[PDB]
């Protein structure tokens, strides 16, 4: 393996993969972990990088290159007496298995062998690591599912504690199943999240949350609005958008799943803002969050201000993402408008109409339409010309820095002393980046919401909400870091505070 | 287990690898669950709510039987098993019948009319769960009692041991029940000769060598439908006669050639099924049809073998030119042509080009568009590129040999201008005549890879000497391969799937040990010595330099030196890799057969009589991101800038022999997934195999005929679309043409040769002798059209008329009765009359509902494999899908007995050898009258409910009149100052306005469609007031038999029984009024009576086994109480075949098999393996690598 499973056994225990008790593969897994103590030393000797990894990788992987002036070829000579020591007929082989938690924990000296190996890759289904493959199935503990059908004996299904482990899928308590059903000495895998298979408008949709089955309710076949607030905070809908879940959708089945790991490429981009909020150097740091119109983030990043301000000991305030549109409708006409922070937040959500929803509303009429089912009858290029017409009322507020333009609004709200130290703006469409000011941290929010389903939901949605989600998706590609709303709640916690 | 390092003495077996099983095929349950269990409805008054306690040693055997037939049982039904057909498989068993929600639903109905089709979809999943029941019983927690602790009525029963889960069987009620008539009726039955109940160890098969117990048969308490399934799974695991040591044969194929595997010699104690040849090769042809990305897997398995063997390593030193010709001015035109073609030696694509040579080709390969001029005499570098691509990769040379003609006809038309005109008048393409001639086309066409699947060949590769073109043909003799044709001896002995009769792959070049001159390198000497004279003539015809001709020929023999240095490593270490890659599992097609002039790959298709045919090999341009484009500039890094593990001899190398288990486990995890991936396709298309229909007519030929008798006639267009495509499949001749003068013996000669009674009409007037033969044998006559069809026959009786016929449909399962093609059993014939009118979009919904139910076991490569292909299946029609070769013209050939493999003759619904054997046992469970409790037909009558039993069918009295129901009878009429609904009695013609004075009518409703609600009120008002009897033939309903202490729970209104859609499934509750409390003699009477409006037609409680297990205090046995049937208590024996027999009734009588009759036997001998078998373990071998790679023999042997 890349990480040896006898010195580092708990990581495989986190995946549901327990080490088989102590034979030609029990002897081989001790042989591979002996190489890692040799290999690790060698890439100490010269920091870090073990030297000539090509003749290294043609020894572990291939039963090849016995070698015997010297000190150059010293670590090769010490090793050719180590791998010809145990008699193998071929190489040892690698086993990265495609997981951002597992791939991050690979040490430096193993990764330098990956260029010259052709390693064996084990494809994760959603995580767990799924148990084929004479490596993964002869080394340790091919498991046994324990759903509501296979009850209730280990003698019945012919299991043995030295070969098969047991995956609790009852819904019963954990402690009783190895008490009265005879599953003592049978070790049990521990999963601390769960996977939900919802019904959908389009089909079966499998999402996961990193909460256990006890931490939230909803079993089995409760609707989508019951404990909706916990699902938004912790869910990924592992499906190609449009997934198509709705507020009338229910649960098909629940199984405990591995707690998924957040995104080392998307943890660090969000970690810049969680450094610039801390340091007294950076005046007025800013977090910019892009999403679709129906991602449901105004209900989400209202409490992430509540999670950051209680951890930082400061005052934060989110600008609620439409506060250009609510405000410009109120004072199109007014020569000197009030740019104050308290005036902006006492204006929106919801009763003041947006300015673009006036403009979009007038426009839909001209190509006369008022029904959502009438919008399906329209099709793409005849639609897309409407989107192009919709743009030219966009650019009139983005181009120059007039006194009613977008550039002046996100400036003077951000500067003027009444505002909070670290506002969070949210933008709908990309190429608002020349307007929001000023930051090094723009993320992209993808929540558990088929957003166009939520715009036929909205419940005074109409076509005006749904035309603009479609217009903004034409302006918002995924050219920034997707941020996955449980990961911002995860990074507050990781950060080390004062 | 042992210690480092220096080869200590080990007196065991030096185990270094461990081998997985070849097929995860069986479950290994210990306590078996049956298909049918008893279900008892207790009467709450007479019963006693305690637990009955006998002797404690008797309490483990008799215990759960006397606590289920406890004193006071009203009815005892035999229903489907709840904890086998559980809610994980969608089957609901609350109302008695199996019900699946959304499997076969009708369309165009009212929103509640899909409930009646939930019974038919229930009987599919009950058939489906038995069909995929792969359980294999292991001996559980069997206890052994002392004989002096059991009473003597149990000691004559018990065979030496018993499982702790003893089950429930009424034969154990002998001398344990309180009921006296039951104890007499069971003892009188068990003392017959034809039955003998037992329990426990019957047979014990000791092993032949080890002398331990292996296979025992315990007389369980389980129905014979589940026990026959558990005995088929054991009679094919033990009588396959192949151990777990035949996994070694699958390892000798996937490892290097002439390797060895020692031990462990486990013997017959560790059996395993043979790796199924006929089912894996039959399912790879669907997986090559529906999922054309499957080449992307099989190449990637073969690519991962080559890169793990460490066979070619690219180096960073370039020796394209000899020393100080690079810089030499005259060669400046030559060094630009070589450096433009040659390309850097990426390690990823040299390993790809090797693996493409023995891979199956599904997407038709095509050449990278080489844009060259053939202008200067320095342009021979492109021709030398093609010679090296023809010697190194002659298989992949063949697949793109046509596009090389599109390049080389620019070569010959610019250097040999007169010779090209002689050659191109013969033709640029040619076909093959049927007798073996070559038919040259005579046209000048650019080749395309579209023509690769057709009957055209490239004409440069004809190898035919043209009189006058002896120069072009002599250059084309340099593109011949230098290999041999090795049979796949390691794959056939390992019983791998192959698509041929003789599995023969083309290894590109011979192993060449012990030679001084290499006979593959010296072939390239004679090519350059031929190419030196070709470039000599082109240089001196066009008068170029002396130095440019010398620096060309000094380069041609620098490729001589570099070819000698690496052919020692090709013909010793590449050739043993192409031998061992040919014996892999998924490399099943042949690739090449020696001659470029004749080869085409055998085009199998998936034909269908009700759809299009989907070819396997098909140019569709579906790239796998670089797979269909073939790079001919790969032979320049192979020849020059790569170092080999034998060209380096002088450094120590230790030639890498890779492990068998990586390319084996990837090949199983593909061949295990697609073995069951087409399995929900394989079930609905098996029930519907004969569901296709033709439109025929029937002309009555005499007086007093019915709609069905006569001459059966259909049109020629109806024949040509349905029946003609199903006669080329079944391999019969064409049906004959009857011409009017035809004798009836000629028609009998065609029916007994073409096994369907179909004759074709041609012309003439068919005489009366054959016309009586066409009547008494139901022979289908195929007419061209229906224009004066009397005049085509000799109507001598003068009763056959043009306007006298009954046009009706005729199913294909009625005229074809073939075993493995159309399922024509008595069970499946009943389902296609219970199904609604299906369509090609409701079978699609039926398949995707079964696949949602089935949660099959994948692995960590399975789902990844499963995902890869990975989403499109619903394009191909799978009606009667067979596997047939086609002509390159494009017509589907018949099954030829001597070319195709045996497993392509009858595609057995794309199923398993075992899965048909469980299916015929499953069809006996579906046609069983004990579970057919979907009751149709209901009767409204107004009799009193005084002695209730569910069997009660009220007889129509003598004075009623049978009246068919129509909408013409009831109409509004002004009767007495009020519009009343008036019935018009059809015989007497009168009118009856009020429902009191209506005559005695037995009305039979067949339709109830468009029936008014006031009319439906008036008929139920006519039952109450005027005592009609109304039969409704549309209502489907279930029925629970209520005990008289429980009482009726729900009721059915008369509004629902009359105003409902056609497909609504009701639930009537009937009361078994046998255990009602008799009132005291001094009690003053009650006021009212118990009426009863709804009655059944056919007898309720066909599932009833026992009824009213009590004793009566005045009479000996109660009125109507039944005894358990004497076949429910007979174990019998187990036959030698594996069939379950009853007990014989006399001496010298073979007992009746339990599947031949329809009675249920709840005790059976089930062969189960003991703890000394352990099927499906990880056995352990010693792999020994060969010594040298030059000592490994390949051919001939």
């Amino acid at each position: 393996f890349a990480i040896d499973p006898l010195k580092h056994s708990k990581l495989y225990e986190e995946y549901g993969l327990y080490l088989r008790p102590h034979a030609p593969t029990i002897r081989s897994i001790k042989y591979a972990s002996l190489i890692h103590s040799m290999l690790a030393e060698h890439a100490a000797r010269h920091n870090g990088t073990l030297i000539n990894p090509r003749m290294y990788a043609d020894m572990i992987t291939l039963g090849n290159t016995k070698v015997t002036a010297i000190v150059t070829y010293k670590a090769l000579t010490e090793m050719s007496t180590l791998i010809e020591s145990f008699r193998l007929p071929s190489g040892l082989t690698l086993i990265i298995f495609d997981d951002e938690k597992y791939q991050s924990l690979i040490p430096n000296y193993i990764n330098q062998l990956i260029a010259y190996t052709q390693p064996h890759i084990i494809p994760t289904w959603q995580g767990i690591a799924d148990f084929s493959d004479t490596y993964l199935r002869s080394y340790f503990k091919r498991p046994f599912e324990l759903t509501a059908s296979n009850l209730a004996a280990p003698q019945k299904h012919n299991l043995s504690p030295m070969t098969r482990s047991i995956f609790n899928n009852t819904g019963r308590e954990d402690a009783v199943i190895r008490k009265l059903y005879g599953y003592g000495e049978y070790v049990f895998i521990k999963y601390e999240g769960c996977l939900i298979t919802w019904t959908g408008i389009y089909g079966e949709v499998t999402m996961m949350v990193n909460l256990s089955k006890r931490d939230l309710g909803l079993d089995v076949g409760d609707d989508y609005l019951k404990e909706y607030k916990k699902l938004l905070f912790y869910g990924v809908i592992t499906d190609a958008i449009p997934s198509g879940i709705s507020t009338r959708s229910t649960i098909m089945k629940i199984s405990p799943h591995k707690m998924m790991n957040p995104s080392g490429g998307a943890l660090a981009v969000l970690s810049k803002f969680l450094e610039a909020v801390v340091s007294t150097n950076v005046i007025n740091a800013t977090l910019v969050v892009y999403a679709e119109k129906g991602a449901g983030k105004t209900s989400f990043l209202s409490t992430y201000a509540e999670q950051l301000s209680l951890a930082s000991g400061q005052v934060v305030g989110h600008l609620s993402s439409d506060a250009y549109g609510r405000w410009l409708a109120k004072t199109k006409d007014i020569e000197e408008p009030s740019f104050a922070y308290d005036y902006v937040l006492s204006l929106d959500t919801d009763d003041n109409e947006s300015y673009y929803e006036q403009k979009a509303s007038e426009l839909l009429m001209s190509h006369g339409i008022s029904e959502v089912a009438q919008y399906e009858l329209l099709s793409v290029r005849k639609k897309i010309k409407m989107m192009d017409e919709m743009n030219e009322v966009l650019i009139a507020q983005l181009e120059n820095a007039d006194t009613h333009s977008e550039r002046n609004f996100y400036y003077m709200v951000s500067t003027g002393k009444t505002t909070p130290r670290i506002l969070i703006v949210e933008g709908h469409f990309n190429a608002q980046d020349a307007t929001i000011a000023r930051t090094d941290t723009t993320v992209l929010l993808r929540t558990i919401n088929d957003t166009t389903q939520a715009m036929r939901d909205r419940q005074r949605g109409g076509v005006v909400q749904l035309f603009l989600r479609d217009t903004y998706y034409r302006l918002l590609p995924a050219l920034h870091t997707t941020v996955y709303p449980f990961e911002m709640l995860e990074s507050i916690k990781r950060w080390k505070w004062v | 287990a042992l210690h480092p390092m220096t080869k200590v003495i080990f007196n065991g077996l030096d185990v270094n690898t461990e081998v997985q099983p070849l097929s995860d095929d069986f479950k290994q349950i210990s306590d078996p669950k049956g298909y049918l269990t008893y279900s008892v409805k207790y009467e709450d008054q007479f019963t006693k709510k305690d637990k009955l306690r006998a002797s404690e040693a008797d309490d483990r055997i008799v215990g759960p039987t006397v606590n289920l037939f406890k004193y006071g049982a009203a009815v005892v039904n035999i229903d489907l098993n709840r904890d086998f057909f559980d809610t994980a498989t969608g089957i609901d068993l609350t109302k008695g019948i199996p019900l699946v929600q959304d499997l076969l639903v009708p369309i165009g109905v009212t929103a509640g009319a899909e409930q009646s089709a939930e019974y038919v979809s229930g009987l599919l999943m009950v058939l489906f769960k038995v069909m995929t029941d792969n359980r294999l019983v292991i001996v559980g927690e069997t206890t052994t009692p002392m004989s002096n602790t059991l009473s003597t009525v149990v000691n004559n029963v018990l065979r030496t041991t018993y499982h702790n889960n003893v089950g429930v069987n009424p034969a154990l009620l002998r001398d344990f029940t309180q009921v006296n008539w039951l104890n007499r009726d069971i003892t009188n039955m068990l003392q017959q000769a034809g039955t003998k109940y037992g329990l426990g160890l019957t047979e014990t098969r000791l092993d032949y060598v080890r002398l331990v117990k292996t296979i025992v048969g315990h007389a369980l308490n389980i129905d014979h439908f589940a026990a026959s399934v558990l005995n088929i799974n054991l009679r094919a695991l033990m009588e396959a006669n192949v151990t777990a040591d035949d996994r070694i044969k699958a390892l000798q194929a996937h490892s290097m050639i002439s390797t060895q595997f020692h031990g462990p010699n486990q013997g017959a104690l560790r059996p395993e099924l043979a790796f199924d040849h006929d089912h894996i090769i039959r399912c790879l042809m669907l997986a090559a049809a529906n999922y054309p990305r499957l080449e992307g897997i099989i190449v990637q398995i073969n690519t991962g073998y080559v890169a793990s063997a460490n066979v070619i390593r690219p180096v960073s030193e370039k020796r394209y030119f000899p020393e100080n010709l690079e810089q030499n001015q005259s060669a400046a035109r030559l060094v630009s042509a070589v450096k433009a073609r040659a390309s850097e030696a990426d390690i990823s694509s040299i390993h790809l080009a090797i693996a493409r040579e023995v891979s199956p080709m599904f997407n038709v390969h095509e050449l990278k568009k080489i844009a060259e001029s053939f202008e200067d005499p320095s342009s021979i570098v492109v021709v030398l590129e093609f010679i090296l691509f023809a010697l190194f990769f002659p298989t992949e040379f063949n697949r793109i040999k046509g596009d090389i003609q599109n390049v080389l006809l620019l070569f010959f038309s610019r250097w040999y201008p007169v010779e090209y005109g002689i050659f191109i008048q013969r033709g640029a393409t040619y076909t093959i005549n049927a007798a073996g001639e070559f038919e040259f086309s005579g046209r000048n066409e650019k080749w395309d890879q579209s023509l690769y699947l057709s009957e055209h060949f490239p004409a440069l590769f004809s190898d035919v000497p043209l009189a006058g073109a002896n120069t072009i043909i002599a250059i084309m003799r340099l593109f011949t391969p230098q290999g041999f044709l090795r049979t796949d001896d390691l794959a056939i002995a390992a019983n791998f799937p192959r698509a041929s009769r003789n599995p023969q792959t083309y290894i590109p070049y011979t192993n060449q040990r012990g030679t001084v001159t290499n006979e593959f390198a010296s072939r390239f000497r004679t090519i350059v010595a031929t190419l030196a004279n070709v470039v000599n003539e082109r240089a001196v015809q066009d008068d170029m330099q002396k130095a440019t001709r010398s620096c060309t020929k000094q380069w041609l023999r620098h490729l001589e030196t570099q070819f000698d240095n690496i052919a020692v490593a090709h013909t010793d270490h590449l050739s043993v890799v192409y031998a061992t890659m040919s014996n892999f599992m998924l490399n099943f097609t042949n690739n090449f057969s020696g001659n470029h002039a004749t080869f085409k790959p055998d085009q199998y298709v998936i034909t269908s009589p009700e759809g299009s045919y989907k070819p396997i090999i098909e140019r569709q341009g579906e790239t796998v991101d670089g797979l269909t484009i073939i790079d001919t500039s790969i032979v320049w890094p192979i020849l020059c800038q790569c170092t080999y593990p034998l060209v380096r001899q002088s450094i120590m190398e230790e030639i890498v022999y890779p492990d068998p288990s990586t390319t084996l486990s990837q090949s199983l995890s593909v061949a295990q997934v697609l073995s069951k991936l087409t399995l929900p396709d394989a079930f609905i298309n098996m029930i519907l195999s004969g569901g296709d229909s033709v439109v025929m007519r029937t002309y009555q030929t005499e007086a007093d005929d019915d709609l069905d008798e006569g001459i059966r006639m259909t049109t020629y267009d109806q024949y040509l679309s349905h029946i003609r495509e199903r006669l080329h499949i079944t391999n019969v001749p064409d049906p004959i043409y009857i011409t009017g003068a035809s004798t009836p013996d000629q028609i009998a000669a065609s029916v007994q040769a073409t096994h369907v009674a179909v004759v074709l009409y041609q012309s003439g007037v068919i005489n009366g002798s054959a016309s009586t033969y066409l009547r008494e044998n139901e022979v289908l006559v195929v007419m061209p059209d229906y224009y004066d069809v009397v005049s085509r026959f000799a109507n001598a009786n003068l009763q056959m008329n043009n306007n006298r016929y009954h046009e009706s449909v005729l199913e294909i399962a009625d005229i074809f009765d073939q075993a493995d093609f159309i399922q024509t059993s008595d069970a499946v014939r009943q389902l296609r009359a219970l199904m609604p009118t299906l369509s090609t979009s409701q079978i699609r919904h039926a398949i995707e509902r079964i696949a949602q139910i089935t949660d099959v076991d994948s692995t960590d490569y399975g789902k990844l494999t499963l995902r890869f292909l990975g989403t499109l299946t619903r394009s191909l029609k799978m009606q009667n899908a067979q596997i047939r070769r086609i002509r390159p013209d494009g017509t589907v050939l018949r099954y030829d007995d001597q070319i195709d493999i045996e497993a392509f003759r009858w595609s057995r619904y794309f199923l398993d050898e075992l899965r048909l054997r469980r299916l015929s046992v499953g069809l006996r469970l579906i046609t069983n009258p004990r579970i057919a409790r979907r009751f149709d037909g209901v009767r409204i009558m107004y009799l009193t409910d005084d002695d209730p039993d569910p069997d009660f069918v009220p007889d129509v009295p003598e004075g009623y009149v049978a009246v068919q129901y129509a909408h013409r009878l009831f109409s509004s009429s002004l009767a007495n100052k009020r519009n009343r609904v008036t019935y018009t009695h059809p015989p007497t013609g009168m009118a009856y306005p009020s429902p009191t004075g209506r005559p005695h009518v037995h009305m039979t409703i067949n339709e109830r469609a468009g029936m008014s609600k006031l009319v439906a009120d008036n008929i139920i008002a006519s039952v109450i007031k005027s005592n009609w009897v109304v039969d409704i033939h549309d209502i489907e309903y279930t029925a629970e038999v209520m005990t008289p202490s429980e009482g009726y729970t729900q009721h059915v209104d008369a509004e629902s029984i009359m105003t409902a859609p056609k497909g609504k499934l009701f639930h009537l509750q009937f009361m078994d009024g046998l255990l009602r409390p008799e009132p005291s003699a001094f009690d003053p009477p009650a006021s009212g009576e118990d009426m009863r409006l709804i009655y059944p037609l056919q007898p309720i409680s066909v599932a009833r086994s026992m009824r009213a297990i009590v004793n009566h205090n005045e009479v000996d046995r109660p009125r109507g109480a039944v005894a358990p049937s004497s076949y429910e208590m007979d174990t019998g024996t187990l036959s030698r075949n594996g069939d379950l027999l009853y007990s014989p009734v006399a001496n010298g009588q073979v007992g009746i098999p339990k599947l031949e009759v329809d009675h249920i036997s709840f005790s059976n001998v089930v062969s189960m393996m003991t703890a000394n078998i352990r099927t499906g373990d990880d056995m352990a071998v010693e792999r020994v690598n060969p010594d040298d790679v030059r000592a490994i023999n390949i051919r001939n042997a």
